């Protein structure tokens, strides 16, 4: 039967629903059968995020991820105490509407309260003045079905405040030696070992990377190294990682050396497929498709032809705008390392093609299902974060890779000349005839395989 | 079989660039964006009344991965190189986008466009003659852009097939 609320001048969540203020989606939410907000008026937004008839976990979990493009953290604990302070209409309608509207609606603000505390803290540890307010807010709140909740909240506060498997491989060895970090580079660790231990390094620092890193595009914006710190760290990785394959491929200057080189990337690219780490196979196919590295027809004449074709199919996972690669990251199944960039892309282009604003008879309404969208590419990007790889970290290969600087005091494009300036002078432009170059290494050229040396 | 065109869109990121492509492919008067689907960067279309189809790549969001340019490039048989009219660095930018595609193709001579979008109502600081100055140097044309109204474009795309078309 209808319920009497109070009225809108006293309490602005009371105020009925129309095409003005809150509007749906046509299909409704998977798993759970509850209606798809396409857009609605803050107000409209916080009653939905703490609705009497049923729990709203999927808003709660979107709201929370998205909302400081449209309401600020202050501004949201506000509403959200406005909300938990419901007062009486001006008996059976008063012990109903206790029991049906006051303690539901106060106990989902508690749940918001507790999952902002929880999974967006930073929002309280960069506004001291909002925690205060939170823990202040939370000590006025009392009643039976509170106290449990109300100590929850302090117990995930006072925590914040405060700050698995079996036995993995063996760690290969080939020319270098355990401990014999002087003699480290790409021909003389294992390629297997290169490959793996890259491998852990961009998983750690794919599953470092927050969603508050990307909501609101905030990396391609003037604060991107204090707001993205983690993603940056990670692309740079990448970069290096690459600007090195390259450095390695075109300052080998002897043609049998540099055959060699490019073969045992491609071997380090073979694994990472193995290991689904899909920025180690990128950076690779990066590396080789560069201007420098693409044009070395002698080099790669001499490559077999095993490891064209493995460089030939990772190279068309990047073709048709990433058909293959989105579609082989769907069929495989955690550890895996994604390529980042694609991530990066949509969520610039979905926050940037859709209007923040949809206007209903005239009255301004939040877009939500832009946001919505955006909380998708986020938590998809969560889900490859939770699985870590069964590898042991090697600690010398690991800082090996971490202190790789192949630019050194270089800018982008001093560095860049360079490294195409060296690819002329190793193989020249026709019809200039191919010069001969002495050897470089001291140490055997031929490889002990992707296959491991011990069971 | 109908004409495929491989067009690559360059430019510095934090200025918006993305509109430019986004309003080209969603229809005039929609504005529900989404780049997950393969119909969000394909388009048919009809210039001079040859019909074909564009197909546009845009990184908009990846520039950090400044080591994935050439490849991302080398897709392309024609560049919209674009800068904002708000952002003298970004304008400054496109000399060595253009270096970069010329090695890229191993050619002087790429089809080449060079885009100035006015993204907000943010102050102009590149003045059209500027930008009209350096294409003219580089021997390619010059289209402005308005990210707000959807004016000028298309003549910025259909001038680049016609760059193509003409090489
Ligand atoms: C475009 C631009 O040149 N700048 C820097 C001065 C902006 O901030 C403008 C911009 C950037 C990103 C998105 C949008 C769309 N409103 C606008």
């Amino acid at each position: 039967e209808q319920m009497r609320l109070p009225s809108a001048d006293v309490y602005r969540f009371a105020e009925p629903d129309s095409e003005e203020n809150i509007i749906f989606e046509e299909n409704m939410q998977p798993k759970a059968g509850i209606p798809i907000i396409k857009a609605g008026t803050v107000i409209k937004l916080i009653e939905r995020l703490t609705y009497h008839m049923y729990a709203d976990p999927n808003f709660v979990r979107t709201f929370l991820t998205t909302y400081r493009s449209f309401c600020k953290p202050q501004e949201l604990l506000s509403l959200i105490i406005e909300r938990f302070e419901i007062p009486e209409p001006e008996s059976a309608e008063l012990k109903r509407f206790r029991k049906e509207y006051i303690q539901p609606v106060q106990l989902r603000v508690l749940n918001v309260c507790r999952h902002w505390v929880e999974h967006h803290f930073y929002d309280f540890e960069r506004d001291a003045y909002l925690l205060q307010r939170m823990e202040e807010f939370i000590g006025t709140v009392r009643g039976k079905a509170m106290k449990k909740w109300v100590e929850s909240i302090t117990k995930i506060i006072q925590r914040k405040k405060i700050a698995f498997q079996s036995s993995p491989p063996t760690v290969e060895w080939h020319i270098s030696r355990p401990g014999h970090i002087e003699t480290f580079d790409l021909l003389t660790l294992h390629p297997i070992e290169i490959a793996r231990q890259l491998t852990l390094l961009e998983s750690d620092l794919y599953r470092a990377v927050q969603p508050s890193e990307l909501v609101g595009s905030v990396w391609t914006k003037e604060d991107k190294e204090i707001n993205s710190p983690n993603l940056l760290k990670m692309i740079r990785h990448t970069t290096n990682l690459t600007l090195w394959f390259e450095k390695c491929i075109v300052e080998t200057e002897n043609l049998e050396e540099r055959v060699a080189v490019v073969s045992r990337i491609i071997e380090i690219l073979q694994v990472f497929q193995e290991l689904n780490n899909f920025n180690g196979v990128l950076e690779v196919v990066s590396a080789m498709n560069s201007s420098p590295v693409y044009r070395l027809d002698h080099t790669f004449e001499q490559i077999p032809s095993r490891q064209k074709k493995i460089l030939e199919e990772a190279h068309e996972l990047s073709e048709d705008h990433y058909k293959k690669y989105l579609a082989k990251l769907r069929s495989i199944n955690p550890p895996c390392v994604p390529f980042f960039g694609i991530y990066l892309t949509n969520i610039l282009k979905t926050e940037e093609g859709n209007p923040e604003v949809l206007k209903r008879h005239g009255k301004e309404l939040i877009n939500f299902s832009k946001r919505r969208k955006v909380a998708e590419i986020t938590g998809e990007i969560q889900q490859y974060q939770n699985q870590p790889y069964c590898l042991r970290v090697e600690s010398d290969i690991k800082r090996f890779f971490e202190n790789l600087n192949p630019m050194g005091n270089s800018m982008e494009k001093e560095f860049t000349d360079y490294l195409f300036n060296k690819s002329l002078e190793i193989e020249p432009r026709n019809p200039k005839p191919l010069p001969r170059f002495p050897k470089k290494y001291s140490y055997p050229l031929k490889s002990p395989g992707v296959r491991p040396s011990n069971p | 079989h109908m004409t495929e065109y491989k067009l690559v869109v360059v430019g510095a990121g934090g200025v918006g660039k993305s509109a430019l492509t986004i309003q080209l492919i969603q229809n005039h008067f929609v504005d529900e964006y989404d780049p997950t689907i393969e119909d969000s960067y394909r388009k048919q279309v009809v210039i001079d009344g040859e019909t074909c189809l564009l197909d546009i790549l845009d990184t908009a969001g990846q520039e950090e991965y400044s080591a994935m340019r050439d490849q991302y490039m080398r897709t392309g048989e024609g560049f919209l190189c674009v800068f904002a009219i708000n952002n003298t660095k970004s304008f400054e930018d496109i000399h060595q986008y253009r270096e970069q595609i010329k090695r890229v193709k191993d050619s002087d001579d790429v089809p080449m466009v060079l885009v100035g979008n006015k993204c907000d109502l943010a102050a102009r600081t590149v003045e059209s003659r500027q930008a009209q100055d350096l294409a003219r140097s580089y021997g390619i044309p010059y289209i402005e852009t308005s990210a707000k109204t959807r004016q000028g474009v298309e003549d910025a795309f259909y001038t680049l097939v016609r760059e193509i078309r003409q090489h």
